[PDB]
């Protein structure tokens, strides 16, 4: 060989010589002025692609395949763009896609013929032009279609006679400075700004930003192309094709581009994109509810039953219309698709009318009066039409719902189908399996839901719909609310069940996926019950079959020898890692000790394989787990390998920013005269003591250096001051600790594995060298360098420290093969100009300059700084231009890899489905799109990993990061990563574009909210097939929405429980046993039995417990290390305040009201859950076992409250309420009101429960005797705020002159005192009954929250008034926070009371992973006495506050017990303000026939 | 001992100017944000040639990954806050003092106030006290140092050479004074 690209160079059949490729690249550079160094880099890139592609096929076939992949083939992004924009065939492509699940065929035939006519030199020219444009694109690489348009213009320019006529070469760098630079400037200006000659960041709502995608989308549609206008005003389209490339620089972009996808409130997105879920769930729930409520649709009839159910279809049509309106909101009207939205709305309204008509006919009371069989049949047929409508709207995707019928002249689809709807269909038994899984899920879900609905709500609906109560009621409307009280309870119950109806589906989805996974495991046959001895026994033959490509090579040697060499390399790797003992390694090694003269004595099978009991592996060693996993992986079916020389070339990409390259000697060893923690070297030693001890004690390093051959048959530091020893310690520490160097070594194991495979498979090379070990090593290294390339990106190298530069130089010295990519900067030629920034690449081969910096092999100039936005994606983008090969592996800064995982690299690459397939001409005239099998490439590949149950749960948590990438596919489309600020976005872009994603279990790698608005979510939800859509929805967003629904159902249940407890308390109930007949005379005469309602409460508690348990199994499963056998207080509270701490406390208060009103066992479970929710942070945090610690934390909390009163402080309560207000801070105003509405509902519900309590149910009706409870609520709600306003005004305008922080704290304390006083006044008004007061105070809190939210909403839409409102809200918030923290500390008191909780703290320490000890420094006696004085002071004050509150609670009860209740002298409309009766019978029963 | 010198502060607060004047001897009119680096200065202490480990890093929260690395074992930290802006001083007390105590363990701590030349600029003081602030003086900085238990409040300004010589020589000698 001896050529840079042996495969293409050596073959005499190659159609184009390397010199011709160089010449054509140079010609393109001359004509378009690409950077010479960029031209060289892309020439190297193209030659490497040809070498890799030709290594596994004929040269001309390789070039043809490259042309097809990049521009000509149906898998080429350029073809898709050309048909979408120049030929305007997007709707026809949507037609074709729908069918698969002049005219397009004619245009495709013309395109194929045109491609076929091309000669090889022309194909090379096309590919080279594209590669040069791509290399120069820089930031435009993310906007791939813009790059395609620029490429089209470049081709038109080149082929024109005008370009050929010119004899003067274009100036170097013309492309970058003229075409790319304006677009980069546009992108940069849309984010940043300049001030005082310094570049500053500018922030705006993402709706106002024009990001990469919005820039990209303009090129999809021909109309978007037409919007481009030059500076002088002429449209770019008017110019002939040959002139366009030159005029491109003259264009102005700011006014051309625009925003395509506009974002608004989250719930609008959820309604639009996930419309099918809502349609199916809500419609079926209505149909179930209609079928089971005779009273609602029966006066005081089967036709009414059937008709009422048909309303389900009407609900579905309504959901569709609402979704359509939201969709109309999202996209701008001028952009293509608005007319389709109008037509779709028209069709949906027509369907709605059709569904409504017959139902209105049946509803007509005159038609009912004279019963007609015609009405009955109409009702039945309407029901079936409604079921058909529900099915139709649940199945069909919203996007292009009626498109097929229209055949409209305009663009039929809203979103370009070529780039948004090209999903690869599932093929074979896989698609049927998906259908069956989802059918199973929904069948089980609906069956279970109907069982539960009928069982739980068949009785309660009857009772609560037909039962009427007896009370005097409030003065204003006394009669009207008791008669509907059970109806309100029933409505709340139905709402709660409606919410639960959604959680059921996710539960069933998890269950069914678990069952299907177990089924797949059975089909595969891999069973844990299978002895590991058998798997190890079979391992050698499996290695022979799979890890080595033996069928390809001639069978001239026994398999035993080859597998022995592979295993010996593996075990020597293990030994070099020191994870195995020398004797253990000897037992695990194919022994050559016996004489080599006898073949049997030459090779001896390992004791480890033959024996299987003995401790072959050290217990709890990473090596043993790695070997076991290797065997397990070999058990599974994996694709056949291919010879190394035939393997494709791939590259490994690693970015990092501030990561630690290598462990510093200072880190390992520290000064003697200091004391802090434990020395890190000793800490690591404790982590792996045996591994550390073995190699130092036995000199295992040199012994393993000798064993690897196995006869060839296979003053800083006090303890030591030897440089080589220092290097050894640093290397060991870097290996055993998170470090970039560890990843670099683990991935150089790729090159080691490739070298090993090439040596093993081809003994002919070894014979040819004939003992020339150095030459053999050189040749194998040539192969390894040819096939595998490692690239690590460092944007920091220009700003590296001296020690970091030394570490990088050491890294390069260790591995000369390695490659690095970094950025460097230079000043401009003209003064008053931006600096020039280049991207450079260095590898170990580059010679070292005099100044010590390594010479750059390639320099590429970028129009501006590549890091436009803070993200890893730009770091990768500025460096990937240097990638080589057909496949890319992505890893983050820190990862670990091993030789065994590297051996299987050939298999991993094979699963991209390119290596083992036969090759055909992609331009044959006969072939048709439908017949082709290469339509959907493999864009991305992911790598993944009593006992059976744990495997099930591990699979559960596993199910849901691209670890490999098809270089060409992702390079032509968008970028390798498109965060454009994450991996999920890149994967979803690949899925949308048309590629596939595969997962492999034979390769494992170790690594150690806003999405809802994304356009990609909208496209996926609006255009996916129904089964694919369900898969996607319940994978990614289902989890978030399920958690949100759990919280919502908790709140709804608390509201329903409050109302139901009030109803049970004020009423008199009657119970019955199961043996006692179902229908019988009521045990007390004139009683309403609500026992089924509390039974519903029990059922709901069980349901929520099940859902919570299922949601929590993954979290406990994640703690596999524990296995089945097993701090600033104020900062923590603020951290979890607003994170369900306030909601937790409010729900705890409602639950306490329910508990005192009525007692049911299920409420105990809710009590436990809420207590856990509130106290979890305060139990799992450390330092809890100390009274002094608690008093210090309490002092810090009191300081936090006090800080900011006089002088603003960031760590203060004022600052945190300010932060909350800032985070809260026309049509959008309506959307804001939309969120305020639910708070109004909750306030109304609590108020209604409070009114129930005071209605005086069982008391004899008294004419004109009524209680004004609503006035009670009004007074108790207004009084605190009114007093706050009054004291604020007093402070503002009074006593300011008499000056001699205390004042602001006084105002806060006064507000707190007034809140407490008004709670006391409420308790007094209730006549000292505790339960009525509890519900009253809950309602008062809800009303205050509603008022504050209304004020905030008004503020979001005079300045002194606004500031006054903000201050008032903040005062109320201080009161709430102070009382909450006070009760928190009360609950803390009992823990402090215990003399010694050291046992609990020790158990907690054992549970905690870090397991770290800290000790305080010494203190002076005077300072210690000051600390003790502070402890005494603050504990005394804390107990004083606690006693004040405890008296405030108990003392009023004692006083009320001492002083008998009395009411008198209530007039002027305000009657019995204080709750009317001191005594009350509240028991109406018996009374013979009469009741009440 | 291995004494380290650390300079911290927000952007365009005078760090680059004084740093370049002291390190090399030029006054740059442009404020160049320093991310993380170290300079060497030759200062004569006790008749001995002492090289200063002039660690530099911008005080912005974006750089919280690299700036804490060299904080340990530092004698004098040059927290750069504007005298005319008490909000910056409040931020020093709020965050920077806590961080210095967190990292600087067993080493003397010196607090430094910058911009001594602009101590009493009326225009800036008026435009920054509109929100109800107070002037900052040398006694105010000494009060802050006393409250935080600092070993001393030395003010240096390399722009005019004020303090830097004696302040930095004392900082080297503070390793023995304590």
């Amino acid at each position: 060989p001896n050529e840079p690209y042996p495969a293409w160079t050596a073959d005499s059949q190659s159609p184009v010589s390397i010199e011709q490729i160089e010449d054509i690249f140079i010609d393109l550079t001359n004509r378009l002025g690409f950077q010479r160094d960029s031209m060289r880099n892309m020439f190297d890139h193209f030659m490497v692609l040809l070498d890799s592609r030709s290594s596994r096929m004929s040269p001309d076939q390789a070039l043809l395949s490259l042309h097809a992949d990049y521009i000509g083939g149906d898998t080429a992004n350029y073809k898709k763009w050309y048909f979408a924009a120049q030929l305007d065939m997007d709707d026809e492509i949507g037609f074709r896609n729908m069918s698969l699940g002049n005219s397009l065929e004619a245009a495709d035939f013309r395109w194929k013929a045109k491609m076929n006519q091309l000669s090889p030199l022309e194909r090379v020219r096309h590919i080279a032009l594209y590669l040069l444009c791509w290399g120069e694109a820089n930031q435009v690489r993310f906007t791939a279609e813009c790059l395609c348009f620029i490429y089209k213009c470049a081709l038109d320019y080149l082929d024109s006679p005008l370009c050929q006529q010119r004899q003067e070469p274009m100036p170097e760098g013309d492309f970058l400075n003229r075409v790319i630079t304006p677009i980069y400037h546009f992108i940069r200006n849309q984010v940043y700004e300049i001030v005082d000659g310094r570049f500053v960041k500018r922030e705006r709502d993402h709706n106002k930003i024009v990001g990469y995608d919005d820039l990209n989308q303009l090129f999809w549609y021909p109309e978007g192309i037409a919007k481009i206008v030059l500076e002088d005003g002429t449209k770019l389209i008017e110019l002939p094709l040959e002139e366009r490339y030159l005029r491109l620089g003259d264009v102005v972009w700011d006014d051309v581009f625009f925003k395509t996808y506009k974002e608004t409130r989250t719930w609008l997105h959820l309604v639009t994109n996930f419309n099918r879920i809502w349609v199916m769930h809500i419609s079926i729930f209505w149909m179930y509810f209609a079928y089971n409520s005779p009273t609602f649709y029966t006066h005081n009839l089967a036709a009414y039953k059937w008709a009422s159910c048909a309303l389900g279809g009407t609900v579905a049509s309504l959901i569709q219309i609402v979704a359509t309106l939201c969709e109309w909101s999202f996209v701008p009207r001028k952009w293509a698709g608005a007319q389709h939205l109008s037509r779709r709305f028209w069709f949906l309204c027509i369907i709605f009318g059709i569904n409504l008509g017959p139902i209105i006919f049946v509803f007509a009371y005159d038609k009912d009066t004279v019963y007609s069989t015609a009405a009955h049949v109409v009702a039945a047929v309407m029901f079936f039409v409604a079921v058909a409508t529900i099915i139709f709207f649940s199945i069909m995707p919203l996007g292009g719902l009626f498109t097929s019928y229209m055949k409209k002249s305009t663009r039929r689809y809203v979103a370009s189908q070529t780039f948004t709807a090209a999903f690869a269909p599932l093929h074979g038994l896989d698609r049927w399996m998906s259908y069956l899984v989802w059918v199973t899920v929904f069948a089980a879900k609906y069956s279970e839901s109907y069982y539960f609905l009928v069982l739980s709500l068949r009785d309660p609906i009857r009772i609560l719909s037909t039962t009427a109560m007896r009370c005097t009621g409030e003065y204003w409307w006394g009669a009207v609310l008791c008669k509907v009280q059970p109806k309100i309870v029933l409505g709340l119950v139905i709402a709660t069940d409606f919410i639960l109806f959604f959680l059921d589906t996710y539960l069933w989805y998890i269950i069914v996926n678990t069952i299907f996974s177990v089924g797949k495991s059975f089909y595969l046959g891999i069973s844990i019950l299978t002895p590991w001895r058998n798997i190890f026994t079979r391992l050698p033959k499996r290695i022979y079959s799979k890890i080595l490509a033996t069928t390809d090579m001639e069978i001239k040697y026994k398999p035993k020898v080859l597998i022995s060499q592979v295993w010996n390399a593996i075990i020597i790797s293990m030994y070099r890692e020191h994870l195995l003992a020398i004797d253990h390694v000897q037992k695990l090694l194919y022994h050559q000790v016996p004489s080599e003269i006898e073949g049997k004595r030459t090779l001896r099978a390992p004791t480890f394989f033959v024996s299987q009991e003995t401790e072959f592996f050290p217990r709890d060693s990473e090596a043993e787990r790695r070997i076991s996993f290797f065997a397990q992986s070999l058990s599974t079916p994996i694709p056949e390998p291919l010879p190394v020389d035939n393997m494709p070339t791939f590259t490994v990409l690693t970015p990092h920013y501030a990561e630690r390259i290598l462990l510093s000697l200072r880190e390992i060893i520290r000064e003697d005269d200091q004391f802090s923690r434990v020395t890190l070297l000793e800490y690591l030693k404790q982590l792996h003591p045996v591994e550390w001890e073995c190699f130092v004690k036995d000199t295992k390093i040199l012994a393993e250096e000798t064993a690897a051959y196995e006869g060839n048959e296979n003053c800083i530091g006090f303890k030591s001051a030897a440089p080589e020893y220092t290097l050894r310690t640093r290397i060991w520490a870097s290996l055993r600790s998170q470090t970039l160097y560890r990843t670099i070594s683990g991935f150089m194991n790729y090159s080691r594995a490739i070298k090993l495979l090439y040596r093993v498979e081809n003994p002919e090379i070894v014979q040819m060298f004939g003992g020339n070990a150095e030459g053999l090593e050189r040749e194998l290294e040539k192969m390894a360098r040819r096939k595998f390339k490692f690239l690590v990106s460092m944007q920091r190298l220009a700003k590296f420290k001296p020690h970091e530069l030394e570490n990088a130089e050491f890294l390069l010295r260790a591995y000369p093969d390695l490659q690095i990519a970094y950025l460097d900067e230079e000043p401009p030629l003209t003064e008053g100009e931006e600096p020039r920034i280049y991207s450079a690449l260095i590898d170990g081969h580059c010679e070292i300059l005099d100044n010590g910096r390594r010479r750059p092999k390639f320099r590429v100039q970028l129009s501006g700084n590549p890091i436009l936005g803070d993200g890893k994606s730009d770091n990768q983008n500025h460096a990937l231009i240097f990638y080589r090969g057909e496949y890319i592996q992505l890893i983050d800064a820190n990862q670990d890899n091993y030789l065994e995982e590297c051996l299987k690299i050939r298999s991993v690459l094979a699963e991209f489905e390119e290596l083992n397939v036969e090759q055909v001409n992609p331009y044959a005239p006969g072939l048709r799109y439908e017949e082709q099998t290469t339509n959907h490439p493999v864009a991305i590949v992911g790598a993944r990993e009593f006992g059976t149950l744990f495997a099930r749960t591990l699979s559960q948590i596993g199910g849901k990061h691209p670890d490999f990438i098809n270089a060409t596919f992702m390079t032509t489309r968008g970028g390798v990563s498109k965060a454009q600020k994450e991996d999920i976005y890149a994967g979803m872009n690949a899925m949308l574009r048309g590629g596939r994603i595969k997962h492999c279990e034979y390769y494992q790698c170790g690594k150690g909210g806003e999405q809802m608005l994304s356009r990609e979510y909208y496209y996926l939800g609006t255009q996916l097939p129904v089964d694919r859509f369900l898969t996607f929805y319940y994978a990614h967003p289902g989890f978030h929405l399920n958690n949100l629904f759990i919280q919502l159902s908790l709140q709804m249940f608390m509201l329903t429980l409050v109302n139901l407890s009030s109803l049970a308390h004020e009423s008199i109930m009657c119970i019955y046993d199961r043996n006692k007949p179902k229908t019988d005379v009521l045990v007390p005469i004139g009683c309403y039995n609500f026992q089924p309602a509390v039974d519903w409460v029990r059922r709901y508690t069980l349901s929520i417990f099940i859902v919570f348990w299922i949601a929590f199994v993954p979290i406990v499963v994640q703690e596999l290390i524990e296995r089945g056998l097993w701090i600033p207080f104020s900062i923590l509270y603020s951290r979890f305040a607003g994170s369900a701490i306030y909601m937790g406390a409010r729900s705890m208060l409602m639950l306490l009201f329910g508990t005192v009103a009525h007692w049911q066992a299920p409420l105990l479970w809710f009590w436990a859950s809420l207590s856990s929710l509130i106290f979890a942070p305060f139990v799992f945090n450390p330092h809890q076992f100390a009274w002094e610690d608690f008093f210090l934390d309490y002092r810090d909390y009191i300081r936090w409250l006090s800080r900011g009163n006089n002088q603003y402080h960031r760590n203060s309560w004022i600052g945190y309420v300010r932060m909350s207000r800032a985070r809260i801070t026309a049509h959008r105003t309506n959307l804001i009101m939309a969120e305020i509405i639910p708070c109004a509902i909750y306030a109304a519900g609590c108020f209604i429960a409070f009114t129930f309590i005071n209605a005086q149910t069982g008391v004899k009706t008294t004419d004109d005797d009524r209680v004004n409870s609503v006035l009670r609520i009004i007074i108790c709600t207004l009084a605190p705020i009114a007093v706050n306003l009054g004291v604020l005004f007093f402070c503002m305008g009074m006593s300011c002159c008499s000056g001699p922080s205390v004042m602001a704290g006084i105002a806060h304390g006064v507000a707190v005192i007034v809140h407490i006083a008004f709670f006391i006044v409420m308790w007094v008004l209730e006549s000292f009954n505790f339960v009525r007061m509890l519900i009253g105070v809950v309602t008062c809190i809800q009303c205050q929250r509603l008022i504050f939210h209304c004020m905030t909403a008004l503020m979001l839409t005079t300045q002194p008034s606004r500031e006054l409102t903000a201050k008032v809200i903040e005062l109320s918030e201080f009161a709430a926070d102070f009382v909450l923290g006070h009760v928190i500390l009360i609950c803390q008191l009992p823990l402090i009371i215990i003399p010694k909780i050291d046992k609990f703290h020790s158990i907690m320490l054992f549970w905690l992973k870090p397991s770290r000890q800290i000790r305080p420094p010494i203190y002076s006696l005077k300072q210690t006495r000051l600390r003790k004085r502070m402890v005494k002071k603050y504990c005394s004050l804390y107990f004083l506050v606690l006693a004040i509150f405890a008296g405030c609670i108990i003392g009023p009860a004692v006083a009320s017990a001492k002083i008998h209740k009395h009411i008198g002298d209530s007039l002027d409309g305000v009657v019995h303000n204080l709750f009317q009766p001191i005594n009350t019978t509240n028991n109406d029963t018996g009374s013979q026939m009469s009741t009440y | 001992i291995r004494r380290k010198l650390v300079i911290v502060g927000d952007g365009a607060c005078g760090k680059t100017c004084l740093l370049i004047v002291f390190s090399k001897g030029q006054f740059p009119e442009v404020y160049v944000p320093t991310v993380f680096e170290n300079y060497v200065a030759d200062v004569e202490v006790d008749g001995r040639r002492v090289e200063l480990a002039l660690w530099d890093t911008a005080g912005h929260e974006d750089y919280d990954r690299l700036r804490p690395l060299s904080y340990p074992d530092s004698n004098v930290v040059l927290i750069c806050f504007s005298i005319d802006l008490p909000d910056s001083l409040e931020n020093v007390q709020e965050k920077w003092i806590a961080e210095v105590l967190h990292f600087c363990q067993g080493v003397p701590i010196i607090l430094v106030g910058c911009k001594v030349d602009l101590r009493n600029d009326p225009q800036t003081i008026e435009q920054l006290r509109q929100e109800g602030q107070q002037p900052v003086t040398s006694q105010e900085g000494q009060s802050v140092a006393d409250q935080i238990g600092a070993t001393g409040y030395y003010e240096c300004s390399a722009k005019t050479g004020y303090g830097v010589r004696e302040v930095f020589e004392a900082a080297t000698r503070a390793s023995l004074m304590g």
